[PDB]
RNA sequence: GCCGC
């Protein structure tokens, strides 16, 4: 009971912390509470009057309601709860409507889209349940990922979009070399149109450092940089460096400097800096007006060159083979690298052509920069898109076959730009259905081992402090070959050492024992060469009945060590088994 | 009106005694025979509860000796 | 503008067509706009019937052959005001139109033949930086609605068997609390949360009541107690040459 | 678990998924449970057995006089599929795969439950002896060790 | 579930649903047909020497694979003769070159690979074949709005799917309209044509608001309006989302490409308020209920306006039989029809007899089982439709 | 130290388009009354909509007439194009009867007094035959914005014959506007700029009026900023206590206890209300015996106590 | 009725420190947020008068990029911080003032030649540290009042470099308005659920208060509609 | 059968 449900929409004008309620929804979820507060009051003194009052809807109701729902936390969750983000905790915002209205920067977490989805909503009615959904399962509790440690609340899309356009230079705009006293005129001037963001100005900036023991201090030098960063500037708060900014924030320096104010500051700061950031990102990708143009996806002058010459190596191979001195393994697959080649070389020429189109004058002769197309500028921000989608777009669609596995000779020579033919269409059909039936037959697959996962784990606590043994594991970098894929530093963070940490120089030690290894840490050990480092693990506990708070590090949702009484071994099944919807089988 | 209650799991920091500790000083405030130690900004008994966890005179110790001496009163 | 969509949408799912049909519907409803220009100052038929052959005989050898000169003069006027609003343009599936000829309709049209135009903002009255592309799209409302979409219970019915609410709207049902939300509040530490939905406010058939009376009067103290599901397995089992017993 | 973890994280790293490797060693510790015995002494003798209640019999045993009567023992390796149906829980294990073939082995064996796991409770309607629930949990167990 | 190579102009390889039925559940293609065992065919046009000819032939999927066959966008002379040497054809579940004269069929249409649902995507060749498959589904849940209005951007298959459905009217051996109403329409049969004796006119009944399996309304307009001359085959009267008898499911918005505000974030729609003002999007939906009176145990359900233990104004939207009156509004649980069933009672207590004496002879001893309209449904009486026992007394209504 | 923009040179092209222009301006003052006016002007205009239709034998919308070409819905969204313009009155009623042939228009509405019909060749119905007539009374109202049907019930507060044909009102007389600033063609001053102002409506509302009225809204809105300064409820309770017709011994025992009210006397409970001296356990059972007859119960729980 | 509009009332001003303030006014119709809030912040942006520093002469070189005589700080940060100096002109369209300083120091706005008619706000605003060096440094730097911001894109006074030397081309900042940004919430009242919640944020140089300078630019606002709205008064 | 994955 105390149960609802309906379609989401977007709320931008939300606090994270926040949701928008139907309403119509609460008055039937909050019925006792109502009745409650109306006999309390001396409105209604029985409770078949209170009844009944509530059954008319009166204005005096409705006021009662909004008390109600005013210091009251709400769960909201979607349908297929792969981990524990799957339900969150908000404070309800009383709308007119029927429909939820979910902040922006939780919909990934949350894996949803503004498309038809819909969301149960629970009430917790217990003093202890209204805590723990406050202390948490708060919107603002959750914001680092419990799989890996980095922030899952991040921007994306929009917010990304507006904050790449506006740290962003152009070589001549308005504005140039010009000096401001203050990043407040700069924007003053932008919004007079006398800064551009685009243009690149002088601006007098300050800083605070955090290097004095528990103290920041102020730092104003004069610095390069461009209207629009020093715009985006006023919303960072004090302890960032001013290089945090001067750069595209792609949507990876995004998160970066997320991590690193939640590193450095703390949690109340990051929470509000990232409410800023999705309101000025949103805010700057409206006025920029960004539109998507049939003349946006260039195709390079030179590919129907490409295509000839491609042409003329398949007919000389083949004619090869007519000759009879070829077999037909050998054709075949030279035919099929030939392709690959020229689909390489093909898409190398698209995308060099799209990269710097902007051939741009200058103060003085002329020069080329980053082009500004819309498309370039969406796969370049990382907002949305990728290569391989622009390849096809403006390049060749490739070669592609699904029927058994094989790969047909000819390949798709057209983009979408231009049309496909019939056949071109239906040998795409194949790679499409076999695409769609992989996904609704591996959902299956994916959900029993979750559930095997999940019982094998659950009887999994924290139940102590330090067992104090002196088992680990060697940790050592992953390098295959000749290429590494993961440093000391992801595979070694947040771990309690077993052994001392020795430097090349015999008998000096850099670290301590049964210490827990932090970014200050990582970073002094990547100064020197230190290649293997020693750290206990939840394998050599040496404790029945549960793990020790030393064996496991720090819980990867929140910088600090774990505490006793954390059930890691479904937060454990729950990361591993979230993907594999995702894994290609 | 607190959205995050950081400073209030640091105060006495496990982000799980914290959720009882806070239950039972707004049972406290909330059935009977209490008053709030801060003063009360139209909200609700377990946001005054935290913020009194918050301002640092309130924890599970405090409890057991206010209740101690309360009863030796009776 | 009627409506604003975002340009994020396009380029990660490949949906080409959707600025085709936009800047194609952009040049039928200029077509329709220039008839509906000359309509208005009630030019006379002979250049109207110049204009729409002149517009209906474009494009790079298409098939389609109509002239004007076997059409009656009053069938002109009936058809030039039936095709005020625009002109319905047919493209077929696989041979249909291209970018010049688009390009081309656009010009016969007076309209920028990039598809397009300056915007100015509501709100401010400022231009936007970039051209963003207006035109006409095809829009269809689906048989999904929030009316028919929109549930909340507070306390209804039960089911006989395990003393549970029942499931759906138009049964006033509750909302199914399944094994992965529970894994998930697991996961969280919740237990107080967790203990108040599997007992009472579900299966709890004294807890239920209590419950609700403290509620009403204002106390929220959950009070748990077994239930229901719970001692029917216990029934089930023991129907069977199992028994099985709580201890002390 | 070294082979596990590098196994599993290769599938992972390729398609671009980044999970920390506590994750993974934490489900094959859950793995490493029931040593076989290959000694006797202490009533243990060539059967399969949980690998907590050796070690605590084994420091008891050595504690006293007659260190020797410690039994050496054989650690096993267990699926997750195998290994959750061997927990000492019938209650779990048989709310996970089939109840007939647990439940007719828990019959003739007559044995209990005791509810420690987090399954248990959830089934009974008992806070979990986890996160909040965790205090609650021991203080009863300070009440039943002490009477 | 997979695509195969057979399934070229019998099965179009975009419909099909998405979940669990994917990949069998198929469409047929526009122009495939069944043969007489029930194997499907599709039509190739022949081609003798280097010219194709106008003759058609319907072929299975081993008739297919035995010839080369050509390809439906390949260019042609005015006598017939491909313009180009090399032409692209598929031979054996295959494609590459081959010289004119060894093509033996070609395509007749690019279409004949096409759902009649999916012909009706506008630039499919430019959109992915899976996204596709979405459109060509979520195209069939749309509901007709007030009015109809045309695509201005078409492919040329609205005609043939509007005429074929049997929605609208057609007129089958039009003549020259004689009388046009909102209900009816009456064709002057012409004189070339015509059955001896009797003479003959056409009368077309019109179909008004009416509930459709969706809860939606199927309503006809005419579309023609007096002494208009009317061929064999012509569209008289338009039905749900069809305008002058093409295939009208939607409305032509004019949309903006751009990022406003956070208020289109993900797939999120801003919609103006002229919209909304201007009716466009607004449904009717229609739904039914019904009331039934069986002889029970106690005695016969009777059927009256008046009702026991109920004020006068739930019963002043009713008939004298007892029953809501045409075009009444009703909202949450207003009565429609007024039921009453015996009670069981032999035994006069002398309370009873009381009750009785004071109060009228029932004294409220029969219950109330009346058709109340459900809690959150708000309608408008449209159309009541008594249906009466033979032998028992016929309704005042 | 600023010019001030004066309304000159205000040029009617059509019966609904329009342009007006306010020549002298500063530097940035253009936009600023502009697109100011521009969102007042679409925004809050004074106009006249239909907002409901009787028809003869049509009671709802959803039927036909015979005899009409066109269905009620049709006949209703004809009406809600109907632009007029009354004097003096918000409440005229369009009487409106027509038999014979050929499309049914605002022109035959009867004559009112002081009604104006903009444009009178607006089709609103057709006939079909000789023999049919159509009768109508429209119901014509003022107002500012779009005021949908269904969102309004006040109407509903006497209730309305089946028959009614109520609908949508925008009351809106404007429906597109632009403007532009220009160069001034003032050289003695070294640059000024000029606002023009297009305006299509449906002949309702006059170009300057509206923009006067424009100003005016924009004025007393400012009005605001100029000088912006600024730095135990229920009637059985609160009832005499002697309402109740208590015994004799109560009366003294209640004012010993300082019982004055209803509401007050509620809120004890027994175990505490017994302590009270020579109370009396039947006593006790008389007075929650009166209290229960009129379903108030003792241990009762207000918030706030008034005085009276 | 019609013709009566919703005015706002109990509006609420946060002021902090003295230069910076709070302004919310509550309820307003549905878009009127926005109208207010746009125009003015417009004309508070654009077409407000005020005094500020337009020219400077330094003794010794006169190019852009100069020695600066080893003054410890750059000509270019000597014109940033004369062009934030605020200052309150009385009766004068324009007024050249003279510092000259000597000896180790710090040279702040105190230091400049006393004016009866010229008031500086900020005594304490620093112009240039001092040289390390027993040197002195002489400065003539003229005050002019004007509107808006006018930035130094050519001097186009004077014949050919003999303005631009004497000016320094210095950015002027006219408007006494360094920040001021608007937000429009939602608000209900009664029964309505769609009005406006207008917050107003604005920053000052301290020559004018934060409230004076809305009620500076609201009252040319409505003077700039007298003519449409004196026939058309209550 | 359909919707959200
Ligand atoms: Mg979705
Ligand atoms: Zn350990």
């Amino acid at each position: 009971d105390y149960s609802g449900r309906s379609v989401i929409t977007v709320g931008p004008y939300l606090r994270l912390h926040q949701c928008g309620l139907p309403k119509k929804m609460a008055l039937e979820l909050f019925k006792p509470f109502i009745y409650g507060k109306l006999e309390l009051r001396g409105l209604a003194t029985t409770i078949k009057a209170a009844k009944k009052m509530v059954e008319r809807e009166e204005a005096v109701v409705w006021d009662i309601l909004d008390e109600v729902i005013r210091e009251h936390p709400v769960l909201l969750n979607r349908a297929p709860t792969l981990h524990r983000l799957g339900i969150q905790a908000f404070e309800p915002v009383l709308i007119e409507g029927k429909a939820i209205q979910l902040h922006p920067l939780v919909c990934a977490a949350y894996n949803a889209d503004f498309d038809g989805d819909q969301m149960a909503v629970h009430v917790p009615l217990t003093l202890e349940a209204q805590l723990e959904a406050r202390a948490l399962m708060m919107s603002t509790n959750n914001i680092l990922s419990p799989a890996n440690g980095e922030p899952i609340i991040v921007p994306s899309q929009d917010v990304v979009l507006g904050l790449y356009y506006m740290t962003r230079d152009c070589v001549n705009a308005k504005g140039e070399g010009m000096v401001l006293t203050g990043p407040k005129e700069a924007e003053r001037l932008y919004r007079s149109g006398l800064a551009s963001l685009h243009a690149r100005v002088k601006v007098r900036i300050t800083e605070y450092e955090k290097d004095a023991n528990g103290e920041l201090v102020a730092k104003t030098s004069l610095k390069d940089t461009t209207v629009g960063r020093a715009i985006l500037w006023m919303i960072v708060p004090k302890g960032l460096p001013y290089s945090i900014v001067n750069q595209a924030l792609g949507k990876k320096a995004i998160s970066k400097m997320l991590n690193t104010c939640y590193r450095i500051l703390g949690l109340k700061p990051t929470v509000i800096f990232a409410d800023q950031i999705m309101y000025t990102g949103f805010a700057y990708a409206a006025r920029s007006g960004a539109s998507v143009g049939i003349d946006d996806m260039v195709i390079p002058e030179k590919k129907h060159e490409i295509i000839s010459e491609a042409e003329a190596e398949v007919a000389e191979i083949q004619e090869q083979f007519q000759s009879g001195l070829v077999t037909a393994g050998e054709r075949y697959n030279k035919v099929i690298d030939i392709w690959a080649a020229a689909n390489d070389r093909v898409s190398k020429a698209m995308m060099d052509n799209l990269q710097t189109e902007t051939v741009i004058n200058r103060d003085g002769q002329e020069e080329k920069q980053v082009s500004f197309n819309s498309i370039y500028m969406m796969a370049d921000s990382g907002a949305r898109g990728s290569a391989a989608q622009i390849r096809q777009l403006a390049g060749m669609r490739g070669l592609m076959a699904k029927p058994d596995g094989s790969i047909i000779e000819t390949p798709i020579t057209a983009n979408f730009r231009e049309g496909l033919n019939v056949l071109q269409y239906f040998i795409s059909t194949h790679g499409a259905r076999k695409g769609l039936a992989d996904t609704a037959l591996k959902t299956a697959n994916s959900g029993y081992l979750t559930r095997r996962l999940v019982d094998v784990a659950q009887d999994l606590v924290v139940t102590e402090d330090d067992c104090g043994t002196h088992e680990g594991i060697m940790m050592t970098p992953v390098i295959e070959g000749g290429d590494v894929k993961e440093p000391l530093r992801d595979r070694v963070l947040g771990r309690v050492t077993a052994e001392d940490v020795l430097k090349p120089g015999t008998a000096d030690i850099l670290v301590p024992r049964n210490t827990l290894l932090h970014e200050q840490w990582c970073d002094l050990l990547e100064e020197n060469s230190v290649d293997a480092v020693k750290v206990r693990s939840v394998v050599s506990c040496d404790t029945d009945f549960g793990v020790c708070a030393h064996c496991y590090g720090r819980d990867l949702a929140r910088g600090h060590i774990i505490n006793k009484g954390e059930a890691i071994g479904v937060i454990a099944a729950q990361s591993i088994g979230e993907p594999g919807t995702q894994l290609t089988m | 009106a607190r959205v995050t209650v950081q400073d209030a799991v640091e105060k006495i920091g496990n982000r799980f005694d914290l959720v009882l500790v806070a239950a039972r000083r707004a049972r406290q405030m909330q059935v009977g025979g209490k008053d709030p130690l801060v003063p009360e900004e139209n909200d609700k008994t377990t946001v005054i509860a935290l913020r009194e966890i918050e301002e640092g005179l309130i924890n599970n110790q405090i409890l057991d000796v206010r209740e101690r001496q309360e009863q030796q009163e009776q | 503008v009627d409506i604003v969509l975002n340009p994020l949408g396009v380029p990660s799912r490949m949906n080409i067509g959707q600025i085709l049909e936009t800047h194609l519907g952009m040049a039928a409803k200029g077509i329709g706009d220039k008839i509906n220009a000359m309509l208005k100052q009630q030019q006379e038929v002979a250049k109207l019937r110049e204009f729409i052959q002149r517009a209906y005989d474009l494009g790079a050898d298409v098939r389609q052959k109509v002239d004007l000169s076997t059409f009656s003069d009053e069938e002109v006027m009936r058809l030039a005001e039936n095709l005020r609003k625009g002109m319905p343009i047919a493209t077929p599936v696989f041979d249909g139109a291209k970018e010049a000829e688009i390009k081309e309709l656009l010009k016969l049209g007076d309209l920028p033949t990039s598809g397009q135009i300056r915007l100015y903002d509501g709100r401010t009255g400022e231009q936007f930086e970039r051209p963003v592309t207006v035109g006409y799209m095809y829009m269809l409302k689906l048989n999904h609605l929030v009316d028919d979409k929109m549930h909340a219970r507070s306390t209804g019915s039960y089911s006989l068997v395990t003393q549970q609410p029942l499931g759906g709207k138009a049964q006033f049902g509750g909302q199914r609390f399944g094994e992965m939300e529970v894994w998930a509040l697991e996961a969280y530490g919740a237990a107080y949360t967790l203990q108040e939905m599997l007992t009472v406010k579900s299966d709890d058939v004294n807890g239920r009541t209590k419950m609700y009376k403290n509620i009403v009067d204002g106390n929220h103290q959950m009070e748990p107690g077994m239930p229901e599901s719970f001692n029917v397995l216990l029934k089930e089992i023991r129907s069977l040459g199992i028994n099985i017993e709580l201890e002390d | 678990t070294r082979y596990i973890v590098n196994e599993v994280q290769d599938v992972y790293r390729l398609q671009g998924v980044k999970i920390n490797d506590k994750h993974i060693e934490v489900i094959v510790r859950q793995m490493l449970r029931k040593a076989t015995i290959v000694n006797a002494g202490s009533s243990d003798f060539l059967e399969g057995e949980q690998v907590e209640y050796s070690r605590v019999k084994i420091a008891n045993r050595e504690l006293e006089a007659n260190g020797k009567v410690g039994a050496t023992y054989s650690r096993d390796l267990l699926g997750i599929t195998k290994a959750s149906l061997a927990t000492e829980s019938f209650i779990s294990a048989a709310s996970f795969q089939e109840t007939t073939r647990v439940l007719t082995e828990a019959a003739v064996a007559g044995k209990r439950d005791e509810l420690r796991g987090l399954k248990e409770n959830v089934i009974v309607g008992r806070l979990i002896p986890a996160g909040t629930g965790y205090a609650y949990h021991q203080d009863r167990m300070r009440r039943r060790a002490a009477g | 579930r997979d695509v195969h190579p057979t399934h070229y102009g019998r099965v179009c390889p975009i419909e099909t649903p998405e979940g669990p039925n994917i990949g069998l559940i198929n469409s047929l293609s526009v122009y495939a047909q069944t043969n007489e065992y029930g194997f499907l065919e599709t039509p190739y046009r022949k081609v003798t020497d280097g010219v194709v000819t106008d003759e058609i032939h319907y072929l299975s999927a081993i008739e297919e694979g035995n010839y080369v066959i050509a390809q439906a966008n390949s260019n042609l002379d005015e006598e017939g003769h491909f313009v180009e040497d090399l032409v692209t054809c598929r031979s054996k579940g295959e494609s590459s070159l081959f010289s004119r004269d060894q093509v033996d069929y070609m395509d007749v249409s690019t279409q004949q690979v096409v759902s009649v649902g999916a012909s009706l995507i506008p630039f499919l060749e430019h959109d992915d074949a899976n996204r596709a498959l979405m459109g060509a589904n979520m195209q069939r849940q749309a509901v007709p709005t007030l009015r109809a209005d045309k695509p201005l951007v078409g492919t040329g298959m609205e005609r043939a799917v509007a005429v074929d459905s049997g929605v609208t009217a057609v007129a089958k051996r039009g003549g020259v309209v004689q009388y046009v109403d909102a209900s009816r329409i009456v064709i002057k049969v012409n004189e070339d044509e015509m059955y001896p004796g009797e003479a003959g006119i056409d009368i077309y009944n019109l179909t008004k608001y009416t509930r459709s399996n969706q809860n939606t309304c199927i309503n006809q307009m005419p579309c023609v309006s007096l002494g208009e001359p009317v061929e064999r085959g012509d569209v008289l009267a338009d039905g749900p989302s069809t305008d002058l008898g093409e295939l009208a499911l939607g409305q032509n918005m004019r949309v903006a490409f751009m990022p406003w505000n956070g208020y289109n974030f993900e797939d999120s729609i801003l919609v103006s308020e002229r919209v909304v003002q201007e009716d466009r999007f607004t449904t009717i939906h229609i739904q039914e209920l019904a009331c039934v009176s069986r002889d029970t145990k106690l005695g016969p359900e009777e059927i009256t306006a008046d009702i026991p233990n109920v004020g006068e104004a739930a019963l002043s939207k009713l008939d004298e039989s007892g029953i809501v009156y045409i075009g009444a509004e009703v909202t949450g649980g207003d009565i429609l029809v007024g039921k009453v069933t015996p009670k069981g009672e032999t035994q006069l207590t002398p309370e009873e007899k009381l009750l009785r004496a004071i109060f009228g002879e029932k004294a409220s001893d029969v219950k109330d089982s009346s058709l109340r309209v459900p809690n959150g449904v708000s309608g408008t009486v449209i159309d009541v439709q008594v249906f009466t026992r033979d032998g028992v007394e016929k309704d005042k209504r | 130290e600023f010019l001030k923009p004066r309304l000159v040179d205000i040029e009617q092209v059509s019966s609904t388009h329009a342009k007006v222009t306010l020549e002298p301006l500063e530097r940035g003052f253009g936009h600023t009354l502009g697109n100011a006016l521009r969102r007042i002007l679409l925004s809050s205009m004074p106009g006249c909509a239909v907002t409901e239709v009787e028809i003869d034998g049509v009671l709802h919308e959803y039927s036909t007439k015979e005899g009409v070409q066109e269905d009620i819905l049709e006949i209703l969204l004809n009406l809600k194009g109907l632009a007029v313009r009354v004097q003096g009155k918000d409440e005229v009623i369009l009487t409106l009867n027509k038999s014979g042939i050929g499309p049914v228009t605002a022109a035959d509405i009867t004559h009112d007094g002081d009604v104006e019909i903009v444009k009178p060749q607006h089709v609103i119905c057709h006939l079909t035959d000789e023999n049919a007539s159509i009768s109508m009374r429209i119901k014509v109202q003022r107002g500012r914005g779009y005021v949908p049907a269904s969102t309004r019930i006040h109407s509903e507060e006497d209730e309305r014959p089946i028959g009614r044909l109520l609908v949508d009102a925008c009351y809106s007389p404007v429906e597109r506007i632009a403007y532009n600033v220009e160069a001034a063609r003032v050289e003695q001053r070294t640059d000024l700029d000029k606002l023009v102002i297009e305006m299509e409506t449906n002949g309702t509302i006059d170009p300057e009026e509206a923009i006067r009225r424009a100003a005016t809204i924009l004025a007393e809105q400012l009005e605001a900023f100029v000088d912006l300064r600024d730095v135990e409820f229920d009637p059985i309770l609160l009832r005499p206590v002697d309402d109740l017709e208590l015994t004799v011994r109560s009366a003294n025992c209640l004012k010993a206890e300082a019982i004055h009210y209803i509401g007050d006397l509620v809120q004890r409970t027994e175990v505490e209300l017994l302590k009270t001296p020579n109370l009396g356990k039947k006593s006790l059972t008389e007075i929650k015996d009166v209290l229960a007859s009129r379903g108030l119960s003792l241990g009762m729980r207000l918030e706030n106590w008034p005085p009276a």
